[PDB]
RNA sequence: GUGGUGGAGAGGUA
């Protein structure tokens, strides 16, 4: 499917630094995950007294 | 003595108006509470009067009720009228009589039927509660907040990876593609 | 063809057949309470 | 006070990050005290007033209190006296609390939620105690056995490992270098690889 | 690392070491950064004699 | 097939086959807007069809929290790398956009 | 030593473009190609709609009577829309419409100064009995305003002035004739449309010359 | 609009040559932008003198033994790698040291030529030294283009930065700019910067008005 | 010259 999608097959490519703008040497893992927001906030759990 | 529906609250706004002797008891929002009130409740103890916000509120359910119940009374005589408008030649001479005499009827009935509900729901909305021992007439009210995310809280993805947001750095220090598309997050 | 599977479908990249579908979950709760209360009663409800 | 933990990494190792709401909310007597002394408080009506409000003044007063004043931090499970330190905060827009990456395999507190009690000595005599005895840099080896306890964790790690290295052939493998400024102009220049068998 | 910390520490001093801890530190996590290191399917090797 | 759509009701024209002899088009679903959830989050429920679609028994009129028109939808997708970041994700942390 | 003259632009869409810059130092290309891909990333004004009020609403937590839509995905598809300030920097919206159909940037009044790029933006569906009119007031900003930072039934919105959405680049060499030693430098830029690649990359100079300049 | 312009640079010299700068007053993104440009601009393009060709009298190859001199040949040109030189005359020259201790002043030179430090230490006797010195750009092994050594013709040798907070007492999250500076001593560290925003600025004045 | 929380039960976090 990645072949495909005409994305690198190993799914793996080489990223660009956001600022020194230099390229990582070796290529990282980058992709689409499904990320979720637990019921934990830090605005219900910062008490001080 | 309630706050308007809609409005935006900070902390410690007082939100119900009480009084004791004479002091007063009026409610305030908790500190570190802000956000938007959408919704007030009153309920009120039978043999006790209903106020004014009591009476808006229940007009505007009877006005929904009403116009929901006359919608629907609207597209079945319409269906009925036009399939029996339709049975009948471009506008035998007893059968069409007959035809409309029993749409007639079935629209009385159908009438009846919907304005008897109506007073049904009606009269189960006059009626007070059964308010706890003590309790004349209790209001409740909601507050919205939009919790934006901010670092310090814990997100977790499908796989027990669990984590809590460090820091949000702006889109350039993101690590960006050749093709220049940056990555919002770096697990 | 299911109305609402039509707006959008998911490439199922399973390889095994299908032998029966996913029972109601829900059921588990559901029979119980109605079974207890028994609503529909007939000339001898069931025992 | 707590919150939950997030790591700092720009932060020295005797300093902690704190959250503005939680310092002023702890040292709101110090508060009182620095605003009644230089003149901006006269009653302490007006001195609550401006501390609900938080005009740009208090934030001078309250990183003044906080610049010299240890802190004193705790995890939830407190194993040993590591479990519990003092740090000097830093303050931070933000509910949580940072934390330097090193001190976390003392208080075995990875950043999955770990919740981080806050505490903070009044007298001179506990501030004075904080600093010389229990201070982050206080405390480097463990009590248990004398090998360090604030040791590089899996990221740092992982980085200095990476940079000792070795590649067979790499670009500028075997030319020399009179300083080790020259050998990091010649890699920041990008003309030479990271590890490279070379001369200096 | 660990021991070449114990060493400096005994050698050198406490702020000194505690300089160094924090100069180390934040060359440890530089160079992680720019090293472009990542986890994929291809990284675990299986052998073929399995 | 629905009559009509709005933001917090539904009405569906019931199929004649699947009616009764009288009252045939009655399928009225009031739409759960904004409402408190037991852990204090919010519920409502969002229309995902228009005027005069055509559905059979058992369809998804309408998709409450976290669903996406009839799946379930719990979190987000976004673009993820898998690199220490200036030991921003140290532990376990994460670096946000 | 040279420097770019004449900066040269090509445009594939009326939003994504091309910006070519033919004189350069050696190696200075990546530079330049960082610090402006930062610097548009980071600070374009740009103005975007702020305020949002319909007559008929109190808090968008609600729904419309006949409107397909709860009133938070109405704001969020009008927080969507591409337009323009040519006069003023604060003016005030309007838009009206009763009846069925589908309300794009189109029904929104145009203005003078004011100008919409995307009319082809989707805002609400209406039903038959649909009807809205709603008042829109919008500002020129540069970064990312929330409503926090910014009489009831007034409705706040959080503001993302930022017209870039985003930036690449590369750098080859140019044969100049009079020394290969040189490189050019190829700035991918795709933006909302809004502003000029020209008008964009003339002000991130004259800003850069500023921070530069305090020195 | 208008941005955090300041005026406040302050140098702390911790070294006639190695010196510091801050810049306390910066909008949350410039820090690393400015930063990672000076940097690369101080170690990529600063016009200097280096030297790039010597001829060992005696050493045929580069990994010729030679003797009069305690020292090996990889020791001396990693010395000779380490002097400072300001052209004034032109932008090429060839310099001849002949003596039979050796130090950077026993290098004869002309009303053209100028040596930072001719105390610099090279060698010692128990040396016909014939070595090409020209002007360039940045820092450029005598791999990519005795007789051929490496070069550094910026004058900084080491610079680096990072960027921390900056507090401002409504702004709150800031960044300040510190930069580290060791010039070769032929240029002042704070005149080295100069130097570097004039480029800079040179680059752009076509388009900002 | 004055300042306002017991116990049980259940669930959850580290
Ligand atoms: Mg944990």
């Amino acid at each position: 499917m990645l072949k495909l999608a005409d994305l690198p097959e190993s799914g793996q490519m080489r990223l660009f630094d956001g600022r020194t703008g230099n390229q990582f040497e070796r290529p990282t893992t980058v992709g689409y995950m499904y990320m979720l927001k637990l019921n934990h906030l830090v605005d219900d759990k910062m008490h001080a007294r | 003595g309630i706050v308007y529906v809609g409005a935006e609250v900070q902390a410690g706004d007082i939100l119900v108006g009480k009084v004791t002797p004479v002091k007063d008891t009026s409610l305030r929002v908790p500190t570190g509470t802000k956000g938007t009130v959408i919704d007030v409740q009153v309920f009120t103890r039978d043999g006790v009067e209903r106020d004014s916000r009591a009476l808006s509120i229940e007009k505007m359910q009877l006005d929904q009720i009403r116009k929901d119940l006359n919608e629907e009374f609207r597209i079945v005589e319409g269906a009925t009228f036009e399939r029996l408008r339709a049975a009948l030649v471009g506008a035998a001479d007893d059968a069409l009589n007959e035809q409309l005499e029993k749409a007639q009827a079935y629209i009385s009935d159908r009438r009846q039927l919907l304005d008897d509900k109506f007073e049904d729901k009606k009269r189960k909305l006059q009626q007070g509660d059964d308010l706890a021992p003590g309790v004349l007439k209790i209001v409740k009210v909601y507050l919205a907040i939009k919790r934006r995310i901010q670092p310090g809280d814990k997100m977790a993805g499908r796989h027990g990876n669990k984590g809590v947001v460090s820091v949000i750095m702006p889109v350039e220090d993101m690590p960006h593609d050749a093709n220049g598309t940056p990555v919002d997050i770096v697990l | 063809y299911s109305y609402t599977e039509k707006k959008r479908i998911r490439k199922d990249f399973s390889k095994l057949p299908d032998v029966m579908d996913v029972p109601y979950l829900l059921a588990i709760q559901l029979d119980s309470y109605r079974e207890f209360l028994q609503a529909g009663a007939t000339k001898e409800q069931f025992r | 006070g707590r919150s939950v933990i997030t790591v700092g990494p720009t932060l020295r190792l005797h300093q902690c990050g704190l959250p503005k709401k939680m310092a002023l909310e702890l040292f709101k007597p110090f508060i009182f005290g620095k605003l009644e002394g230089r003149g901006m408080a006269t009653t302490i009506k007006a001195a609550k007033k401006m501390v609900e409000r938080e005009l740009p003044e208090v934030w001078d007063v309250l990183a003044e209190v906080i610049r010299e004043h240890p802190v004193l931090l705790n995890r939830a499970p407190t194993l040993h006296r590591l479990g519990i330190q003092a740090f000097e905060p830093v303050l931070i827009e933000g509910k949580a609390i940072q934390l330097h990456p090193l001190v976390c395999a003392a208080y075995n507190a990875d950043f999955d939620g770990d919740q981080m009690a806050v505490h903070v000595p009044l007298t001179l005599e506990a501030q004075l105690e904080a600093r010389a005895l229990m201070m982050s840099t206080n405390n480097i080896l463990s009590p248990a056995n004398g090998e360090p306890i604030i040791v590089p964790s899996q990221d740092v790690v992982m980085g200095l490992y990476y940079m000792t290295r070795e590649a067979i052939n790499a670009k500028g493998e075997g030319m020399a270098f009179a300083d080790l400024q020259e050998v990091d102009r010649a890699y920041r220049s990008g003309q030479a690889s990271l590890h490279a068998r070379v001369k200096v | 690392i660990s021991k070449l910390i114990n060493h400096c520490y005994r050698v050198v001093g406490l702020k000194d070491t505690v300089i160094f801890a924090d100069q180390l530190m934040y060359t440890g996590f530089a160079y992680s950064t720019i090293s472009g290191v990542s986890i994929g399917v291809n990284d675990f090797v299986i052998p073929d004699e399995k | 097939v629905i009559d009509s759509v709005d933001a917090s009701r539904v009405v569906v024209r019931v199929a004649d086959d699947e009616v009764e002899t009288g009252e045939a088009g009655v399928d009225i679903y009031n739409l759960t807007k904004y409402t408190r959830s037991n852990q204090n989050t919010c519920i409502n429920q969002r229309p995902l069809v228009s005027k005069g679609d055509v559905v059979a028994r058992g369809d998804i009129l309408a998709d409450g929290p976290s669903t996406d028109m009839g799946e379930l939808a719990l979190g987000q997708n976004m673009r993820v790398a898998f690199m220490p970041w200036n030991g921003f994700n140290f532990e376990d942390s994460i670096c946000l956009s | 030593f040279l420097t770019p003259r004449h900066i040269d632009v090509q445009v594939v869409s009326q939003t994504r473009a091309k910006i070519t810059l033919e004189p350069l130092e050696r190696g200075f290309g990546h530079t330049l190609g960082n610090a402006l891909r930062r610097i548009l990333l980071s600070s374009m004004p740009g103005c975007a709609v702020v305020e949002a009020e319909i007559d008929g609403v109190l808090h968008e937590y609600s729904a419309i009577e006949g409107v397909q839509e709860d009133v938070i995905e109405i704001l969020l598809n009008l927080k969507g829309l591409a337009i323009k300030l040519h006069g003023r920097d604060e003016v005030t919206l309007t838009l009206a419409k009763k009846g069925s159909g589908v309300v794009t940037a189109a029904d929104i009044q145009l203005d003078h100064d004011v100008e919409i790029i995307n009319g082809d933006h989707v805002i609400a569906n209406l039903a038959d009995n649909g009807a809205l009119n709603m008042k829109l007031k919008v500002a020129r900003g540069r970064g990312y305003e929330p409503a926090d930072a910014r009489s009831i039934g007034r409705l706040q919105l959080d503001a993302s002035f930022s017209p870039v959405r985003r930036v690449s680049y590369v750098v080859e060499n140019a044969r100049v004739e009079q020394r290969t030693n040189l490189d050019k430098l190829v700035l991918d830029l795709e933006t909302n449309g809004t502003l000029d690649p020209e008008e964009a990359i003339r002000r991130a100079a004259t800003i850069l010359q500023q921070q530069l300049a305090a020195f």
